[PDB]
């Protein structure tokens, strides 16, 4: 029973994964700071904007 | 709010006299008749406004011929303008709509 360096490498079919995710998750937080600092965002009950 | 003598500068004070009330010097003879009408107005801060409409709340401003909404084209929805702070502040206008289907808030 051993581990190996082949036991925590990522295989291909998450590096596509991973690179979509990221780019998704990083423009929905990109709109929300323009949201923030340029318009309007949608303030959630009971905090500030910030 | 502070003003000072124009001789020595020390701190004025309110004062009655015989014919009128004055700002009177503590430390020399200079005084100032309040001949008329004079103020200083503070303007503070109000409490919010936003989490107090929400909800059915009891506006009033609809009238009659009001514009509809741009999107829907109907005119079921409210409309109002309040001040976010002070009165100072010139009125800011807000409105919702909520239909059928149909959820939106607008500016
Ligand atoms: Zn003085
Ligand atoms: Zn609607």
């Amino acid at each position: 029973f051993s581990i190996g360096i082949g036991d925590v490498t990522p295989g291909q079919g998450l590096l596509k994964a991973k690179y979509e995710l990221l780019n998704a998750g990083y423009k929905k937080c990109d709109e929300y700071i323009e949201a923030l600092n340029t318009g309007k965002l949608q303030q959630q009950p009971g905090c500030t904007a910030e | 709010m502070l003003l000072f003598c124009p001789g020595c500068g020390n701190g004025l004070i309110v004062e009655e006299g015989q014919r009128c009330h004055r700002f009177s010097c503590n430390t020399c003879p200079y005084v100032h008749n309040i001949t008329r009408k004079v103020t200083n107005r503070k303007y503070p801060k109000l409490k919010e406004v936003d989490d107090v409409l929400g909800g059915a709340a009891a506006w009033e401003n609809v009238d009659s011929t009001a514009e509809s909404c741009p999107k829907c084209e109907h005119p079921r929805a409210y409309f109002m303008q309040l001040q976010t702070r002070s009165a100072d502040e010139p009125m800011t206008t807000f409105y919702k709509c909520c239909n059928a289907q149909c959820g939106h808030r607008w500016r």
